[PDB]
């Protein structure tokens, strides 16, 4: 039994918490949908 | 099929497990292929049948074709509307990095959430869904970077 349950509206939050860097990565995508680092 | 973000749950004999997340828009449910493995979904007393999908993109839509057409503009911050298992939906803002591929650049977010957060929407400042979270790579120190995965909204199919 795989089922869905609503979890909210989709909105941009003003004054949201910011985090994370912005990495630049060389990757390959294969025919099965896997990303790998080169 | 009211618009919004939804958890994707599985139930066997015991309790339920959240295996992912998806977006309902224009009567179509959008999630990542690895969440459902492209199988049917229940919504209330109704059945949602797979309609379009692509395992390489790791995407699947239910009840109709892929509807989400907004794109990252390549320089603005974005928000992940993370819907983690057992936790309230929350917005996290970030400046994407880049997956550089032989076929072009893909925006990518260095945000690390449980596996069942897969399919959570990534948003632009207008609240448009510019992709879904959860197909990515693990970099050297063990942290995670997700592609901003977006499908193509095709033109109306002839008749
Ligand atoms: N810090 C981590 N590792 N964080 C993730 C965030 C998932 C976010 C949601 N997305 C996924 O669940 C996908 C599913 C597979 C899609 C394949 N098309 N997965 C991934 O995109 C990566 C891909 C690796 C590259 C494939 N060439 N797979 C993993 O990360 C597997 C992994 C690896 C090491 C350790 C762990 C898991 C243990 N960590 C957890 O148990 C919870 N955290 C995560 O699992």
């Amino acid at each position: 039994d795989m089922y869905i349950e609503r979890a909210g509206d989709i909105t941009w939050e003003k004054d949201a918490e910011v985090t994370g860097n912005s990495p630049r990565l060389d990757v390959a995508l294969d025919e099965s949908g896997d990303f790998s680092l080169v | 099929t009211t618009d919004g973000v939804y958890r994707v749950m599985t139930r066997r004999l015991l309790g339920s497990t959240q295996v992912g997340v998806g977006v309902m828009q224009e009567g179509v449910f959008h999630t990542m292929w690895h969440v459902t493995k492209g199988a049917a979904l229940r919504s209330g007393e109704g059945r949602l049948d797979p309609y379009w999908g692509d395992v390489k993109q790791d995407l699947v839509s239910y009840c109709g074709p892929w509807k989400l057409d907004a794109a990252w503009d390549g320089l603005s911050e974005v928000q992940l509307l993370a819907v983690p298992p057992g936790e309230r939906a929350k917005n996290i803002q970030t400046l994407p990095g880049i997956f550089k591929t032989k076929d072009g650049d893909i925006g990518a977010v260095a945000l690390d959430y449980p596996a069942g957060t897969s399919g959570s929407p990534i948003l632009d400042k207008c609240g448009r869904v510019i992709g879904l979270y959860g197909n990515g790579v693990v970099i050297k120190n063990g942290s995670y970077v997700s592609a901003i995965t977006q499908g193509k909204r095709e033109e109306e199919t002839p008749v």
